[PDB]
């Protein structure tokens, strides 16, 4: 997808204005759903 | 770094930079 | 004779899906009024 | 309105990028056209059209770069940082005239 | 900043 | 296209371009690359850029971009006759004047079969003979002007119906209007 | 992915020309170079394409901020060399390792 | 035979009225779509009428002509792997690729490619040409994504 | 009409501008030119012999075919014996050199050095640079011009060294503006 | 323009040159009483990277250095007065770049001054690190060859530190 | 009020010096050599001590430029923050109340 | 020293700096340097059209395009020597403040460059027009008038005697100029192929 942008910014008129820097709470959610993918062996 | 004359033939020059020109349009000065 | 009328599914697709009035640069081959090589010499070459 | 001035600042800088892109896309228009000439010309006509391509190269794109792109050439408002000040205090109304 | 220049010309 | 009055172009007037010359090769190449066909050959050429227009054009187009374009003289307004172009510089009405930069197809001989046809921008004998004349498409020859247009820092804006000068502002940072679809 | 987000936060705040955002870019190129080696997946050619842009942009800033003689700008040129050889561009990798030495 | 001569001369347009008579005669002095037992001559000629009507430019009514051919060849040749079936599922994939319809002509193309790989080679012209249709599907998918998701203006 | 043989140059660039000031346009040349259907299309690469839906790029003397770039992979990356065909591009096809087009039909002999046009028998004594020497045999310099046309022109490569260079510093001022308006956001 | 200093031949004497072994090559670089010993040798034209030759002294050493070094003319010459000194360095991953010779100094303040043409003829100079022993040859001023051979100064930033601190 | 200009300098975009770290200290310190050659003690506060602060080492040992060396001289605290950032003291300010 | 002095105290369009570039181009031409006279002389032409008399030309502009025209001529780059001198002719014609001698000498060297490149009819037309204006205004005994008359007579001599001095003939073909059956292994050069060509009964048509 060309239009990729987190909600951190609302200023955009081209495709280069879209900043993909994650939000502060955004990091803790979708880093957090990574230790529950595995379940230490089986 | 590739074969330059075949790069001109298939056209990843003019065509690839035409879409860069189109993506950088952005319509309207400000509409004051 | 008649028009070129390409046999490739992709070259037909570019004819009836995209148009050149929207892009500054475009491939023009599946739009040109090219001859069809007429009959007998198509069999030869 | 912040995106209104941001569009004022960036669409001028993006029109500069659009015309720098326009001059270098039209040097690709020269080269990709002449690549088709090499595959379509008998050797007598290729020596003639090599001279015509050399002459068209030296006449159109012969000198320096005519667009200057320099902060001096830019308008005077490509210099400041969009200072913001104020408040949005939400209070009551006075109960006395 | 040049708009702040014009605001001060009108004001004190 | 009516060269002002009933005067033929003289050598004391507008300068001549010699056959098989270096500027003949340059004009031929930029006129053959635009139509993308070798069947279009040049048969006369003139120089209409007096040094008064060159000095004024270079002062205005300072730091801008220069693109080559073709203008049909038949589609030109008859105020902009060739005699008048020699001193003024193709004066532009308040509605603005369009310009095609790059490839174009000549009117009456299309090379483009799509939605549009990339035609040139503007600004029972009729079928009895046409069954043996217009099918072969006998030579009709054109009078154009290769003019250098100083389009610099254009703003993209949609169709010409609202890009005309009766409503468009042209903020002073800009001096040209690129057109979208 | 953690280095992916860190590259996104340093160039949002400090911009894309600082030594800190170049360190995040180079470490992301090294990390994605380990990702291809460990999985050994043949579909990771697009992973190596973005490995080339991150290390190339890291080299340009490091030449113009640390000089051509520094530990950071030497092994970034070496990592960039291994990535171009990995793409199959074998003689751009030649000149890059020739420049490392 | 005359329908074949018009084919080798690139004149596909005159081939359609010739093959349509071949459908008409083969229908009544042979079987049909059901006809209890199915005949291979009728199923072959239904494949011809959808192939040739593809080449003129209409994908929508060549689609039912090739579906009938795929069903008849499923009942004559049986199983799934036979080369006659794999010609026809290639025709469904190329019919789909003509009228847009991406991400479903991919699986139709890969089915032809996997059978032709292990019974004709990784080098045969019937396998490399399907690979060319895969690569040229990837160019059209890249262009379609860059003309419909790039419209941020 | 529209019975033009071969494949024309297939790449288009088109912008449409509108200007408002008279001093912004410099009328330079007045051109009288001729569209002529009876002329020979000199700019025409023929269609591919095998598939007839691509423009040809490669001529194989062994197969005697004007193949395209895609069907070259089809019939030459086949089994290992048909993989050694010496494939030259369509420029190096055996084809007649041509006649003078100023005096009809006498076959070229040498190449004039100062002007890039070759000479014939009638015009050798009265050529443009007919009189170290300007007259040199014809076969050698066309091989040198073909090899020189593979590398880019030096004056258009000078546009690569400066037009690209100016783009990073427009992106630097744009990065400064965008970073400014994002902290103000 | 430029300056053209050709070495012709080289002579050295029975001191530290004796324990210069038969395996280590040398390098000769001309200088400006300035810049870096590092950056002068990296730039190819100003330095010579010969292998050591003839491998048997038997006598004071004599060994050939042909070719002319074309160094950028400076019409203003920053950091004040110009000077021309030539160094010899031990090119080996053993004992590294050292000082074996200092040779001449001085060129004349904004040359076209005292030292311009009295070094143009064929002379005999004196390396000194530390005591005596003699060789050099020649100098000239170039005819400005053509397309701007590098013509950039090779500034040593340590000496730029102490001169800026002194001013 | 003493460093009055550098507060207003944080209202400007400035120009990015397109050179390396060696290129920066080349053109900056070579400026210092000749501007000190022309003399005059009025130049001294302008650039002979302001442009003087350009170290030629990428490596800084941490005990100097430490987070606790901003206690012996607060002048460089108001320069490493106020858009000086390690990279012209002429006009006055009227000292009225 | 004075190039940064005059780009800074007088702007990019300076009268003293434009005259500096003309003097340097003149002394480069006088010392037969040839190249490194086009780069300074082009700075004279790019400046003099704007800095003095933008209504058209100057003596500085004419001397600029003539110094460029001479040097590109004698560096054997004959092609753009035509375009440079033709641009000097076309600007100067319909213009006061430049006498007849400027618009006649420019036309004469245009015909001299056109004869050296090789177009003989076109160079005779400009040489005759420059001759006529020089006869009427500036006498008939002046060395410029005599050189123009010698040039008009020379092009009438060349176009009339090139066909007889070197007749068309059918040489360069082995069995048509001896050599191959005579002992020598090819000639290539026309000046030797003419020299060893034996006249015969079949050559009398030519």
């Amino acid at each position: 997808d060309e239009w990729v942008s987190s909600g951190i910014s609302r200023l955009a008129n081209c495709v280069a204005d879209l900043t993909t820097a994650p939000s502060a709470v955004g990091v803790l959610e979708m880093l957090g759903e990574q230790g529950k993918t595995g379940k230490p062996v089986a | 770094m590739s074969r330059r004359v075949e790069r001109l033939r298939r056209g990843e020059g003019l065509l690839s930079f035409g879409v860069v020109h189109d993506s950088l349009a952005v319509l309207g000065p400000t509409v004051p | 004779p008649d028009a070129w009328h390409p046999a490739s599914p992709s070259l037909i697709w570019e004819r009836n899906s995209t148009n050149v009035g929207t892009r500054s640069t475009a491939n023009v081959f599946p739009f040109e009024r090219i001859q069809a090589t007429q009959a007998s010499e198509t069999r030869i070459l | 309105q912040l995106s209104a001035m941001k569009e004022r600042k960036t669409n001028y800088l993006l029109a500069v990028k659009r015309e720098l892109l326009s001059e270098m896309l039209v040097i690709e228009w020269m080269e990709t056209f002449f690549a088709h000439l090499r595959l379509s010309l008998s050797p007598a006509e290729f020596l003639s059209y090599k001279h015509k391509f050399d002459l068209a190269a030296a006449n159109i794109f012969g000198g320096a770069v005519r667009v200057d792109v320099d902060l001096d050439s830019m308008p005077a408002w490509m210099s400041e940082k969009f200072i913001l000040q104020g408040s949005f205090s939400v209070t009551t109304a006075p109960y006395a005239v | 900043d040049s708009a702040l220049r014009r605001r001060d010309y009108v004001a004190v | 296209t009516s060269v002002g009055g009933d005067v033929r172009l003289s050598e004391k007037d507008l300068g001549a371009v010699l056959r098989d010359s270096d500027e003949w090769a340059f004009l031929e190449y930029l006129l053959q690359m635009s139509v993308r066909t070798s069947r279009v050959r040049l048969l006369q050429a003139w120089h209409i850029a007096t040094p008064h227009l060159v000095s004024a054009f270079e002062r205005r187009t300072q730091g801008r971009l220069l693109t080559y374009s073709f203008v049909d003289t038949a589609s030109l307004d008859e105020d902009n006759s060739l005699q008048d172009i020699a001193r003024r510089g193709l004066k532009i009405p308040m509605t603005g004047m369009r310009f095609a930069v790059g490839n174009f197809s000549l009117p009456g001989f299309p090379l483009m079969r799509g939605g549009p046809a990339e035609a040139e921008d503007p600004f029972s004998k009729f079928l009895d003979a046409a069954r043996s004349q217009l099918l072969t498409g006998e030579r009709r020859i054109f009078e154009y002007l290769l003019c250098q247009v100083g389009v610099g820092r254009s703003v993209v804006v949609e169709d010409e119906k609202e890009a005309c000068g009766s409503r468009f502002s042209l903020l002073w940072e800009y001096d040209s209007a690129y057109l979208e679809k | 992915n953690c280095l992916q987000w860190a590259l996104d936060a340093y160039d949002f705040h400090l911009g894309s020309e600082t030594p800190l955002t170049v360190g995040t870019a180079y470490e992301l190129a090294m990390a994605i170079f380990l990702l291809r080696k460990a999985t050994r997946s043949d579909e990771a050619l697009l992973l190596v394409e973005t490995a080339a842009r991150l290390a190339e942009a890291s080299l340009r800033v490091r030449t113009q901020l640390f000089g051509r003689q520094h530990v950071t700008t030497l092994n970034t040129a070496l990592l960039l060399g291994l990535l171009l050889a990995d793409q199959g561009k074998h003689r751009r990798a030649m000149s890059l390792i020739e420049a490392v030495i | 035979t005359v329908a074949l001569y018009f084919f080798r001369t690139r004149q596909y347009g005159q081939a359609l009225p010739l093959v349509e008579q071949v459908l008409a005669i083969r229908k009544k002095h042979l079987g049909d779509f059901d006809a209890a037992e199915p005949h291979a001559r009728v199923a072959d000629c239904y494949a011809n009428i959808g192939l040739l009507h593809r080449l003129l430019g209409h994908p929508t009514e060549a689609f039912p002509c090739v579906l009938i051919a795929l069903d008849m060849r499923m009942r004559i040749y049986q199983t799934r792997e036979t080369s006659g079936v794999q010609d026809l599922v290639l025709a469904l994939g190329c019919l789909q690729h003509q009228a847009g319809h991406f991400r479903a002509a991919l699986e139709a193309y890969k089915e032809v490619w996997t059978f032709r790989n292990n019974t004709l080679g990784v080098t045969h012209p019937d396998t490399v040409n399907v690979e060319l249709l895969l690569r040229q599907l990837e160019k059209d998918l890249a262009a379609q994504m860059q003309e419909d998701k790039q419209r941020f203006v | 009409k529209k019975v033009t043989p071969g494949v024309l140059p297939q790449y288009t660039f088109r912008h449409d501008y509108v200007v408002y000031d008279s001093s912004q346009v410099l009328p330079r040349f007045f051109l009288l030119f001729e569209m002529d259907p009876s002329l020979e299309e000199l700019f025409a690469v023929p269609l591919c012999d095998n598939c007839q839906d691509n423009p040809a790029c490669i001529w194989c003397p062994a197969d005697a075919a004007r193949l395209c770039a895609s069907c070259d992979e089809l019939i030459h990356q086949q089994n290992r014996l048909v993989s050694r065909h010496i494939r030259v591009p369509l420029n190096e096809m055996p084809r007649a050199f041509g006649t003078c087009r100023r005096h009809p039909g006498e076959v070229y002999e040498l190449f004039c050095s100062i002007c890039h046009v070759a000479v014939c028998r009638l015009c050798r004594g009265n050529h443009l640079h007919a009189a170290g020497r300007s007259l040199m045999p014809l076969n050698k310099p066309y091989q040198a011009v073909l090899h020189m046309a593979k590398k880019p022109h030096f004056v258009l490569a000078a546009r690569r060294t400066e037009l690209e260079k100016r783009l990073e510093e427009v992106q630097k001022m744009l990065d400064g503006v965008r970073r400014n308006c994002r902290e103000e956001e | 323009a430029a300056v053209a200093v050709n070495v012709s031949y080289f002579f050295l004497q029975v001191e530290i040159a004796q324990e210069l072994p038969e395996g280590t090559p040398l390098a000769l670089a001309v200088m400006y009483r300035d810049e870096k010993l590092c950056r002068v040798c990296q730039q190819p034209e100003r330095v010579v990277f010969k292998s050591v030759y003839s491998r048997r002294p038997k006598e004071p050493l004599i060994m050939d250095i042909n070719r002319t070094f074309f160094l950028p003319f400076f019409y203003i010459f920053p950091s004040g007065d110009p000077a021309l000194d030539i160094v010899i360095v031990h090119e080996s991953t053993n004992k590294l770049r050292k000082i074996i010779a200092r040779t001449r100094l001085d060129l004349g303040p904004s040359y076209r001054r005292l030292g311009l043409l009295r070094r143009a003829r064929e002379f005999l100079l004196l390396p000194r690190m530390e005591p005596a022993g003699f060789i050099k040859l020649a100098a000239r001023v170039a005819h400005f060859p053509d397309g701007s051979l590098p013509s950039s100064f090779l500034w040593d930033l340590d000496v730029l530190k102490r001169k800026a601190d002194a001013l | 009020f003493v460093h009055a200009r550098d507060f207003e300098l944080a209202i400007r975009h400035q120009q990015v010096s397109q050179q390396s770290h060696e290129g920066r200290v080349c053109t900056e310190l070579l400026q210092v050599v000749k501007t000190a050659e022309t003399g005059n003690a009025s130049h001294l506060a302008g650039l002979q001590r302001l442009s003087r602060g350009a170290v030629i080492s990428t490596y800084l040992d941490p005990l100097v430029h430490s987070p606790i060396v901003n206690m012996y001289a607060p002048d460089e605290v108001l320069m490493n923050f106020l858009l000086g950032h390690t990279p012209e003291t002429g006009e006055p300010s009227i000292a009225g109340p | 020293e004075l190039v940064p002095d005059f780009l800074f105290f007088e702007g990019p369009l300076s009268l003293r700096l434009m005259l500096m570039e003309l003097l340097i181009a003149a002394v480069a031409f006088q010392h037969k340097q040839y190249a490194a006279a086009i780069p300074p002389g082009l700075k004279v032409y790019h400046a003099s059209a704007l800095t003095v008399n933008p209504n058209g030309c100057h003596w500085t502009g004419v001397a600029a395009l003539r110094l460029i025209g001479k040097s590109l001529m004698e560096l054997r780059r004959f092609s753009e020597a035509i375009m440079v001198l033709e641009d000097a002719v076309r600007g100067g014609r319909k213009d006061p403040s430049l006498p007849f001698f400027v618009t006649c000498m420019n036309r004469y060297w245009l015909a001299v460059a056109l004869s050296k490149v090789g177009r003989f009819r076109d160079a005779r037309k400009e040489a005759a027009g420059a001759l006529v204006v020089l006869e009427d205004r500036l006498g008939e005994n002046h060395p410029a008038t005599l050189s123009a008359l010698f040039f008009v007579a020379e092009l009438d001599q060349t176009v009339g005697c090139e066909d007889i001095v070197a007749p068309p003939l059918k040489i360069m073909d082995g069995e048509d100029t001896l050599l191959r059956e005579f002992g020598k292994a090819a000639s290539v050069d026309v000046g030797e192929l003419m020299l060893y060509r034996p006249i015969g009964p079949e050559d009398l048509e030519i």
